[PDB]
């Protein structure tokens, strides 16, 4: 009853994006070749997923939760800002017929202590712009780490690695760079780079002290 | 929006109190290994009272001795904290009042 990464892809190619993506969120969707890798490598690599219960944070459409759905999970739940997002997501798990998801309205960033270690994984493609200094992707990490009580799976700009790993070290959590990543925005999208790929991230799993 | 769901929200006290006026039956596959897990991890006082204002009936008041053994009590552990879905209702914060809307299944946390 496994799924290969090809096979993987293939359904998360099914999975509907953006209608009207709004700028200033960062409502861009994990292509099915990176979210399929990652997400492959959640469960068969460190076994993550299945009868857990995993939570997407900033889950947009919904690319990184209805493959998470498909790999086991117990329980699924999506968080995102963003109505417009949660509607195309609701959409798609209700045509996958997948019901080892929910979804939740709410700003990740002004999350209460209410869901502390309440999820044993913890699964993201976070917005990366600054907000006060920092940078939103740190912010989400933060409360991430607070959420689950096994691991978290994030992507964070490779330029900036030196920063993670001095957060994690402060933070005094294990820290693991499974991947360096290389992929494009959306074509549609108006400022790409020219001398080379729009994002360079590192797919990061975040794990606690025995 | 499921009754694991709601606990997870509520979970640390005070939990976030339920109300709906649109609760359907959804199928989920009986996994008995995820539901003898999650039964150490309910909050069962929000449970219960959650339970209670969705009308639902013969509710567990805790986990039985060997759960974990007892499919019985695994199935309806499972129907209740995951079949049980709210459609349209309300979240309400204890301390403030403020009510939360669930609609088309999704709690709107945001202010
Ligand atoms: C990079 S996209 C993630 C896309 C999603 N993982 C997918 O594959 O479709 C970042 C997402 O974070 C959401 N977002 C932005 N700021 C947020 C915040 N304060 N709290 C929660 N979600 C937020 C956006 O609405 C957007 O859906």
């Amino acid at each position: 009853k496994k799924v290969r990464l090809k096979e993987l892809e293939s359904r998360l190619q099914q999975v509907d994006g953006f209608e009207k993506p709004k700028l200033l969120l960062e409502q861009y969707p994990t292509r099915p070749h990176i979210a399929a890798c990652m997400l492959y490598t959640i469960h068969n690599t460190y076994d993550d997923i299945e009868n857990k219960v995993v939570a997407d944070l900033g889950c947009g459409c919904g690319v990184l939760s209805i493959g998470t759905a498909m790999l086991g999970a117990g329980l699924c739940v999506g968080f995102d800002i963003d109505e417009d997002a949660l509607e195309i997501f609701n959409r798609n798990a209700e045509e996958f017929e997948l019901t080892n998801i929910d979804m939740v309205q709410c700003d990740v960033c002004l999350l209460s202590n209410r869901m502390s270690k309440s999820f044993d994984t913890v699964i993201m493609n976070p917005p990366f712009g600054t907000k006060n200094n920092k940078g939103t992707d740190m912010a989400f990490l933060k409360t991430a780490l607070e959420m689950a009580r096994t691991a978290v799976y994030s992507l964070h700009k490779s330029s900036t690695r030196e920063h993670v790993q001095k957060k994690a070290a402060e933070w005094k959590i294990k820290i693991d760079i499974i991947a360096e990543l290389r992929y494009d925005l959306p074509a549609s999208y108006k400022f790409h780079k020219k001398k080379s790929v729009d994002i360079e991230v590192d797919l990061i799993r975040f794990s606690f002290h025995h | 929006m499921k009754l694991l769901t709601h606990n997870l929200l509520s979970s640390h006290g005070f939990p976030l109190r339920l109300q709906a006026t649109e609760v359907r039956i959804c199928p989920v596959e009986f996994n008995p290994n995820f539901v003898a897990r999650m039964i150490p991890k309910v909050e069962w006082s929000a449970f219960l009272e959650a339970a209670d204002n969705l009308r639902l009936i013969q509710v567990p008041k805790g986990p039985v001795e060997g759960y974990e053994e007892n499919e019985e009590f695994l199935r309806t552990m499972h129907h209740l904290l995951l079949e049980v879905e709210v459609i349209e209702g309300t979240l309400q914060c204890p301390e403030s009042g403020r009510m939360f809307p669930i609609s088309r299944g999704i709690p709107n946390m945001l202010l």
